[PDB]
């Protein structure tokens, strides 16, 4: 139901200002892309395999509070979230799923994999570790299809006993609602880095009827651009100085606000055109943030495995973006390393 | 009408809307970084 599925949302978002506004510490005054969904959603695939301390670590460090959202709600909240966003889209390309590659030698649970397979789109390869180097290939080549070319090399370091790999992939591509006329794209125009600096980038231009605000409690103009099906995007630009002061406010809260103040109207906009790409060791990140047992030689993985013959090692998240004159093109992929317990 | 430059550091977010999901997040500093 839908009550269920707005609350992994509200939650899962607060989540992706946490876990940015952590970036803004790892990396300062440095340009961040992630999928906030590709990481939660890797991460809950996780927790349907473990048990006790582990289990609640993983949920609770994702946001969730299991007295108001208990354990199976997440599961059937995350099962249903995954499966509206694969729901077919007119004209618009959303796909996001996940990938397990499992240790010849592992035995897992029927149970895990049924419940992957069957509810969680996941794929199922039984991979050999023992060629790691063939392995590495075969995960990132498999991501590389699946985000349509587009994230490239996710893993670049796979320890020599890894026995298993999670991976979760998100691809996105759609056009504006109203597209940018090309002829108006200015060549090379100014853009400000700091406050002494310029780089030069393609200012695409339109004049047109766009949801946008001032937040004047935040001090920033908030500018939606319409995909021209069920996505938007939103553009937060901060008056001069105020860049801080707005990532330490952002929450689910925010957006709620934005939702109902935003409203439609003519705008003489200049947005540019531009990729970027980032990447992120997550390990050390999710370790600080309170999973902790995952890792440890007590943990408890014992809906995964029969034998509860692992434990994670290193995590990793990539993502790039495209915006240009025709829409936005993105994508993003989480890595989870297991090695034995 | 009221002009929008975004010619400075800005945040992205691209939502869902059936799902209220933010399905990608950033900050663009300099969009020309390789
Ligand atoms: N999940 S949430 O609480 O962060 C959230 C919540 C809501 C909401 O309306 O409750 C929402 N509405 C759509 C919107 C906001 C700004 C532009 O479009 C979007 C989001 Cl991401
Ligand atoms: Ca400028
Ligand atoms: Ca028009
Ligand atoms: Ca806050
Ligand atoms: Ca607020």
């Amino acid at each position: 139901p839908n009550a269920t599925l707005y609350k992994m949302s509200s939650i899962n978002a607060d989540f992706a200002f946490n876990l940015y506004r952590r970036f803004t510490v790892e990396t300062p005054d440095k340009n961040i892309f992630f999928s906030p969904v590709s990481i939660s959603a890797a991460l809950v695939m996780l927790s349907f395999g473990a048990c006790c301390s582990t289990q609640t670590e993983i949920v609770e460090t994702l946001g969730f509070n299991l007295t108001d959202t208990p354990m199976v709600e997440i599961q059937h909240g995350f099962q249903h979230l995954i499966c509206s966003l694969n729901f077919p889209k007119k004209e618009l390309e959303l796909q996001i799923g996940n990938a397990l590659f499992i240790g010849k030698h592992l035995k897992p649970l029927a149970k895990f994999l049924n419940d992957v397979k069957t509810l969680y789109e996941t794929e199922v390869f039984s991979t050999d570790f023992s060629n790691i180097s063939a392995a590495k290939q075969e995960i990132n080549s498999h991501v590389e299809m699946q985000t349509k070319g587009k994230v490239v090399g996710l893993i670049q370091d796979l320890k020599p006993n890894t026995i298993m790999v999670l991976v979760n992939y998100i691809h996105f591509k759609a056009q504006w609602a109203n597209p940018f006329d090309p002829s108006k794209t200015e060549d090379s125009s100014s853009f400000l880095i700091d406050k002494t600096t310029t780089v030069q980038v393609p200012m695409m231009h339109q004049m047109e009827q766009y949801y946008h605000l001032v937040d004047m409690e935040l001090n920033c103009t908030v500018l939606q651009m319409d995909y021209s099906k069920n996505a938007l995007a939103l553009f937060v630009l901060p008056k001069e100085g105020q860049m801080e002061s707005v990532e330490a406010a952002m929450s689910s809260k925010t957006l709620k606000k934005w939702n109902r103040l935003l409203q439609k109207g003519w705008v003489d906009l200049f947005v540019p055109k531009f990729s970027i790409s980032a990447t992120y060791d997550l390990g050390a990140t999710l370790l600080k943030m309170g999973i902790q047992h995952a890792y440890s030689e007590n943990a408890d993985f014992s809906g995964l495995t029969e034998d509860n013959g692992l434990k994670l090692s290193n995590a990793a998240h990539k993502a790039v973006l495209h915006i240009g004159e025709k829409g936005t093109e993105a994508a993003g992929a989480m890595f989870l390393e297991a090695i034995p317990r | 009408h009221p002009i929008i430059q975004i010619d400075r550091s800005f945040m992205l977010l691209i939502l869902e809307r059936s799902t209220r999901s933010i399905l990608f997040l950033g900050k663009v500093v300099n969009p020309t970084e390789a």
